[PDB]
């Protein structure tokens, strides 16, 4: 399903506790003023929302004595359609929301060339029905999201006697040379 | 279909409150029903099937549970009515289901709850089939039940010194640590992974 | 508005609608291979075809009307039998190259055979073969793979504007392709790559390098051209594989250029991947971010306010240039360019001053267009495109400056200034063609305006605007647009960055990526230099100091597209090396050199730059502006003297125009193989 | 009767209903977007 | 005062549910632990301290005298987050 | 000849070419491409030729069908999974 | 040389669904719930036949 | 009047940004449609940045040497007391 909770669509404002916020209290006023308030799937503006790592992020089991780096990342959020060099794949695309996390570390050991992650994370991508399943997640994960939203190919009048078409009478002049 | 079946509509005669939805199909044997059942009722409803006649003659087979946070058909998404099962596991958390086999009926029933509280808390019932502690066990160490009145909470298949439920769908399987030997320590320790991709 | 019903369940269409159409919005899945949503109805392949009661014969989907009360059965054995029928007769031809076939795990053909064809075959006979034919180096043909399904000639045609591809011959030893041999050579020409469903027209530079089941794609914009056109990004490993375009319906419609398609392997070769110094012999050391840092930041601290410089490059984006300019700010530093001449003459003091008001799809909207050197073919081949469409559909094209093939039909109005001049005096016909014209619309190319008299010329065009109409509030139309050329540019406009305050003698210059028009006699000889870049083919050889930067594909950043949208470019791959991001750079120095920036993250970055403008927050939008009147109104007094020297364009070639598609091969060997051919001193009088 | 029935139900009810998709929607080219001027 | 610190991290809690399962699986490593269950060097790793060197060893201060007064942002530019061999 | 000039590269499918054929051994690993050179061309005398690449199906390669009507005539034309070439009988 | 039936047209794919309300709930319940009726209406005997053959 | 015929050597720029509808904004955006060619005619040279967003505040930034800012909010401020804002600001 793609199409279906107020609190899930709620963007919380932010409140600076940083010093270097707390110098730039006035963006982060702006910031709060001209983001949306609500998130919803049939939204137009794209927007970046910080982690909350307050009693809501409980829910993560990425926080363990050998890992520091997974809470507080940012995903992003956005629907992938199917690539532009094929129209009927046996498992079409475009019908979910990917969450993505960009990559961390990739290089090649050299004894054989073999093609090396420093982060296991962002290795796969998440896949949710509806965009507020994915917001609830990264609320409950204490995760930041970059929310885009899809572009879709307009409706066309489409037939094929447009193919012959009279081209007018032959006394019709084009006074634009 | 070419042999004797019945639905185990009893049950829900004897509790008198509870909505009942149960499915037959194809995919599963002829014998095979399945059923929707309420998570505050589950213990009461186990209570039932240990003793009453004609099902005190049961077994618990297999116990486990579904991440459908993250389930999405990927093809004929148009083939989809209001009477599918699977049309269950959308926008629900959290999966459990069992299955028993009643041998005076020779049935197979396989019961589901929808868990959707973020603790993902149910009652267990380890108490009444001795099956149940630790299939109950893996399940919860697997991904993140908790079992209230279990009659033993430990891990046991995981490894020691750690907390992680591998089976839901955020886990890489791969996960976050490798157990390596130090020299500097003459005893093996763990340390964040870096592993090779294909 | 009629009722019809597919498979049982009734649902409401419009009249206008095809059987095809009203089955895909009511989620139906009707497989096909010669109908394409842009191009011209088709029906020689027989794919579609469905079963109707009432009408014996199959009916193809693709190309009929719907009729009131209908039923499309989509699901009966008859619909399965028209299917498999149709399926043997493609593949009864069909060559065996699916190992091959570049197509491999993304052909149609394969994917619809096994989900509706019969599943095995009886065809025991000798199979056609055809010949392969050269079409260039961006396009390989295997052309026994052809269903001769016509996509490329209905693109070609419809789309590209070129008339080279056909159908040659007859029955089943019919040809596709030119008759002659004649290379493919056009912008967008990969596209029709995209466009084919089988393996008869491959990306020949990826060819044979990758499969489809072993890639992950990304989404983000393109910076080769000032529009920002939304693109995928496929890479295995640390390696970028290809590039595809997107869906935006805005901006490039469905399809990229050649340069952004292809130019992206520019990043894989004369890589700047740690800090450098160079000596006074000129040999280059490799060193530490410390003592690099450490030696700026002393530069910094002795250098006079006034002999600080700096240039702001093509590749620069917002938070870079934000970065820069607290940083010279907090070292009482004002100006940010040191060339001479090329600088933009207008004034970042209102948005509408230098941005497209009337958006990317204004070309449709006008009725009349004219361009000011300005040279669309070059410098926008998805709006060049766009532009052919609406001229198709009653748009006049006129053009003032050098005489350009583009593959639609425009008059000339002129070649050097005297005809803006005659125009703005008035005594011309132009300006009644312009007052009779319902939406008129100038494009000024951004280069006309570098000219020592840019700001003559801009006036001019201001006072032609007013007094003809292309601003009207009667109409609610803003008709005057500037096609930039840099995106760096672009965005120090938004930000607030004067491009006309330029220090004319400055020891320390901060060269934040410029390699475009950049000369020794620009930088003084006894001077101080750091270039900020990715790559060595310029500025790195004027540098003291070289730091190594990320690329567009390499950071988190947020882009202005030459209209005015705010998008966002998302890493795909760290930057190589020891290479660092521009204000990260920019930050580090600053705190090293005793005046550091209130900003540790890309978010208390993105405050500073709400509190600059708002606006550049929202992302994939353009921000209204109220004050374009204000803007662009008429000064009295303002000098209007133009000098009498021919208007021209800034692009020789195509292939090559900065340091990513410099340092690129399939680039050179596309200009060895299509410069010598698309040279030409005199008009195409066909089109 | 016990107090979560009403939950159970309600979770029961949201479950089976139409699942529409956001592709497959028909989606028109808008107007041209007026320019507005100040005064 | 190191696995005080683990639980003043783990502060924020608010779901009994979730602080019952906290609570039992707590219960079950410290039996592993006085059971010699589990290795020494593998459930050090909750006794160790956050910001201060083991006793049991020398340590290195070569990167505070460096990067003395230098903020966070600095220590982390000096020092990259990937080789750079590749 | 240069094998960066426009006419090398243009009868070489736009790629940089290499007459000696050693350069193989390091980038491909192997001396498949002087073996394959040492083959002479096959003279076939109808316009069309059956590769299989061996004396059975199954040993070899799936059937392929190329065409020696070309617009030059006697052009020879390599199968595409065995190095083999062919061409029309005079 | 025939092919055309080498797949199957019938499979083991079909499933029955069975939805049942409460065994306790008496009618007026059911009819209350499936907004039929309302509370106050209750105990009346034209509320309840009205509501049953809107119901039926 | 004198004190926008010369902008002071400390004055850098003068940065404004409001809201396009929003009556919050009201006085500031008549301020900046009705005076800005009068102070850019005297100031031919000095930059007078104007950016709007949808729900912005009011805002008068004023810059000064070696990178120092100073932000007024200029919420519900009618054509006076504008003037006196900017006038004040253009003149420490
Ligand atoms: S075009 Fe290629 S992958 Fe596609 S079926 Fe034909 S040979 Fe196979
Ligand atoms: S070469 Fe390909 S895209 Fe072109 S007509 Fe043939 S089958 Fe269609
Ligand atoms: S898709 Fe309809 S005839 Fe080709
Ligand atoms: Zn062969």
């Amino acid at each position: 399903m793609l199409l279906p909770y107020f609190e899930i669509q709620k963007i919380p404002a932010k409140i600076a506790k940083t010093a270097n916020e707390k110098i730039l209290s006035v963006g982060v006023a702006q910031k709060n003023n001209i983001q949306p308030k609500t998130v919803t799937a049939q939204g137009q503006i794209g927007f970046v929302q910080h982690p909350q790592l307050d009693s809501s992020c409980q829910y993560t089991q990425f926080y363990t004595p050998q890992r520091r780096d997974i809470r507080g990342r940012v995903a992003r959020i956005y629907i992938q359609d199917t690539n532009h060099m094929h129209d009927t794949p046996q498992i079409p695309e475009g019908y979910k929301w990917t969450l993505e996390f960009e990559r961390q570390a990739q290089y090649k050991t050299p004894w054989m060339g073999w093609s090396f992650n420093g982060d296991t994370f962002s290795k796969r991508n998440h896949y949710f029905c509806t965009l507020e399943d994915a917001i609830s997640y990264c609320k409950q994960m204490g995760f930041g999201y970059e929310v885009s939203f899809p572009r879709s190919r307009y409706h066309t009048r489409k037939s094929y006697a447009d193919n012959m078409l009279w081209p007018g009478h032959d006394n019709a002049v084009d006074e634009d040379c | 279909m070419q042999n004797k079946y019945m639905q185990p509509i009893q049950l829900f005669i004897v509790f008198e409150k509870l909505n009942s939805k149960m499915w037959i199909s194809k995919k599963l044997n002829s014998n095979h029903s399945i059923a929707l059942i309420p998570s505050n009722w589950f213990y009461s409803i186990n209570l039932f099937l240990k003793r009453e006649l004609l099902f005190s003659n049961i077994t618990l087979i297999e116990n486990s549970a579904i991440d459908t946070i993250s389930y999405n058909l990927e093809t004929n998404q148009n083939d989809l009515d209001k009477t599918n099962i699977e049309n269950y596991f959308f926008k629900n958390k959290m999966l459990v289901f069992y299955n028993y086999y009643n041998y005076f009926l020779k049935s197979k029933l396989t019961l589901f709850i929808i868990l959707n509280n973020l603790n993902k808390s149910i009652d267990s019932i380890d108490r009444i089939f001795a099956n149940a502690n630790w299939l109950e066990r893996e399940t919860s160490e697997m991904y993140g039940i908790n079992y209230k009145w279990k009659i033993d909470t430990r891990k046991l298949l995981l490894d020691y010194s750690k907390i992680e439920n591998p089976m839901l769908k955020e886990f890489q399987s791969e996960g976050t640590q490798d157990a390596f030997y130090n020299i500097f320590e003459n005893q093996v320790v763990v340390l964040k992974n870096e592993t090779v991709e294909l | 508005q009629i009722e019809i019903f597919i498979d049982g369940k009734p649902a409401k269409v419009d009249d206008s609608y095809t059987i095809f159409q009203a089955c895909y919005e009511n989620g139906v899945i009707v497989p096909r291979f010669c109908y394409h949503e842009r191009l011209s109805v088709a029906g020689n392949c027989r794919m579609c075809l469905v079963e109707v009661e009432n009408v014996p014969k199959p009916v193809a989907a693709c190309a009929s009307q719907v009729v009131p009360g209908m039923k499309i059965k989509t699901k009966s054995e008859k619909t399965r039998i028209h299917r498999g029928n149709v399926m043997e007769f493609l593949l009864a031809n069909h060559p065996l190259d699916c190992p091959i076939c570049d197509q491999g795990g993304e052909c149609d053909l394969q994917d619809i055979s096994s989900v509706y064809g019969y599943g095995i075959s009886r065809y025991n006979e000798y199979k056609r073969a055809v010949e392969d034919k050269n079409y260039g180096p961006l396009v390989a043909t295997s052309m026994n793979r052809c269903i001769h399904c016509t996509r490329c000639v209905r693109f070609a045609t419809q789309i590209a504007g070129v008339e080279d591809l056909g159908k040659t011959g007859r029955g089943k030893a019919a040809e596709i392709g030119t008759y002659v041999e004649k290379t493919f050579n056009t912008e967008l020409s990969g596209n029709v790559v995209d466009v084919c469903p089988v393996g008869a027209l491959t990306n020949a530079p990826y060819a044979f390098t990758s499969r489809p089941w072993e890639l992950k794609s990304f989404y983000t914009s393109d910076v080769f051209d000032t529009l920002g056109s939304a693109i995928q990004v496929d890479t295995r490993g640390p390696e970028i594989m290809r590039v595809l375009p997107r869906i935006h319906e805005e901006i490039n419609e469905e399809w990229i250029s050649d340069k952004t398609r292809h130019a992206f392997d520019g990043l894989k070769r004369q890589r700047i991947n740690s800090p450098m110094k160079r000596s006074k012999d000129g040999n280059y050391e490799d060193i530490f971010w410390e003592e690099a840092i450490q030696t700026i930041s002393k530069k910094c601290l002795n250098t006079p306010s006034d002999q600080i410089g700096a240039i702001i490059g093509e590749f620069a984006d917002i938070e870079s240039i934000t970065a820069l300019k607290d940083f010279l700010n907090r070292l009482d530093v004002d100006n940010f360019e040191v060339r001479q001449h090329g600088n933009l003459k207008v004034s970042p003091d209102f948005r509408a001053n230098y941005l497209m008001n009337s958006k990317i799809t204004g070309v449709e909207d006008a009725d009349v267009l004219l361009l000011v050197g300005c040279n669309p073919r070059y410098e926008a081949p998805v709006l060049n495109a766009r532009i052919l469409k609406s001229t198709r559909k009653n748009l006049k094209v006129f053009n003032i400056g050098t005489n350009q093939d583009l593959n639609y039909k425009n008059v000339h109005l002129g070649n050097s200034t005297k005809v803006l001049k005659e125009i703005a005096d008035g005594t011309h016909p132009f300006a009644e063609r312009l007052k009779k014209a319902k939406l008129p619309m100038i494009m000024v190319g951004a280069s006309a305006l570098e000219r020592e008299d840019g700001a003559e010329l801009y006036n001019t065009l201001k006072v032609i605007s007013n007094k003809t109409g292309v601003i009207s509030e009667e109409k609610s139309w803003n008709g005057f647009n500037i096609l930039h050329k840099e995106m760096g540019r672009i965005n120090a406009l938004e930000l607030g960055i004067n491009p006309t305050s330029v220090n004319k003698n400055a020891k320390l210059v901060f060269i934040l990526g410029a390699d475009n028009n950049l000369r020794p006699e620009d930088i003084p000889a006894d001077a101080f230099v750091v270039y900020f870049g990715t790559h060595g083919d310029e500025g790195a050889y004027y540098a003291d100091i070289i730091l190594p930067t990320a690329a567009y594909t390499e950071k988190n950043a947020t882009w202005v597209n030459t209209e005015g949208r705010v998008q966002q470019g998302r890493l795909v791959v760290m930057p190589p090396g020891d290479a660092r991001e521009d204000w990260q750079i920019i930050r580090a120095l600053s705190e090293e050199a005793g005046v550091p920036l209130p900003y540790d993250s890309l978010e208390e970055l993105r405050y500073r730059v709400a509190e600059l403008a708002p606006h550049l927050l929202k992302y994939d939008y353009i921000e209204p502006t109220i004050f374009g009147k204000v803007a662009l109104s008429a000064q009295q007094g303002v000098k209007t003297t133009l000098s009498p020297t021919p208007i021209t364009d800034y692009i020789d070639n195509f292939y090559m125009t900065d340091a990513i598609s410099r340092a690129s091969v399939t680039m050179a060997k596309c200009s060895t193989a299509f410069n010598h051919e698309k040279f030409s001193n005199f008009k195409n009088l066909a089109k | 009767s016990r107090p979560g029935d009403e939950e159970q139900n309600e979770m029961i009810r949201i479950a089976s209903q139409k699942r529409v998709y956001l592709k497959h929607q028909r989606v028109d080219r808008p107007a041209r977007q007026e320019a507005a001027f100040i005064s | 005062i190191n696995f005080g610190n683990y639980i003043r991290e783990r502060n924020h809690y608010r779901d009994p549910g979730l602080i019952d399962h906290r609570i039992q699986l707590g219960y079950e490593l410290l039996y592993e632990a006085e059971m010699h269950f589990s290795q020494h060097t593998i459930l050090m790793q909750y006794l160790s301290p956050y910001n201060t060197p083991l006793s049991d060893r020398g340590y290195s201060y070569l990167e505070k005298v460096k990067y003395g007064n230098k903020s966070k942002f600095l220590q982390g530019f000096y020092k990259g987050n990937k080789p750079t061999e590749f | 000849l240069n094998p960066y000039s426009y006419e090398a590269l243009k009868e070489n499918h736009w790629l940089v070419s290499d007459s000696s054929k050693k350069n193989s051994e390091w980038t491909h690993k192997s001396n498949a491409e002087q073996l394959i050179a040492k083959v002479p061309i096959i003279y076939v005398d109808s316009n069309i030729v059956r590769c299989i690449g061996g004396t059975e199906i199954n040993a070899g390669h799936p059937q392929v069908y190329i065409q020696l009507d070309t617009r030059k005539h006697g052009t020879p034309q390599t199968c595409k999974y065995c190095g083999l070439r062919y061409a029309k009988k005079m | 040389h025939n092919i055309r039936y080498h797949h199957e047209i019938h499979t083991s794919d079909q499933t029955y669904h069975s939805s049942y309300d409460p065994v306790g709930e008496t009618t007026t319940e059911r009819l209350v719930r499936y907004g039929y009726l309302n509370k106050d209406q209750v105990n009346n005997a034209e509320a309840v036949a009205a509501a049953a053959k809107e119901f039926q | 009047s004198s004190w926008q015929k010369l902008i002071g050597t400390n004055l850098r720029e003068l940065r404004f940004v409001f809201c396009q509808n929003s009556q919050r904004s009201l006085g500031l955006r008549n301020y900046i449609a009705k005076n800005y060619w009068n102070l850019k005619n005297q100031n031919p040279n000095f930059p007078l940045i104007v950016r709007e967003c949808e729900e912005a505040d009011p805002y008068i930034i004023a810059r000064y040497q070696y990178g120092v800012e100073k932000k007024a909010f200029a919420a519900n401020n009618n054509e006076a007391e504008i003037e006196n804002i900017i006038k004040t600001l253009v003149e420490q």
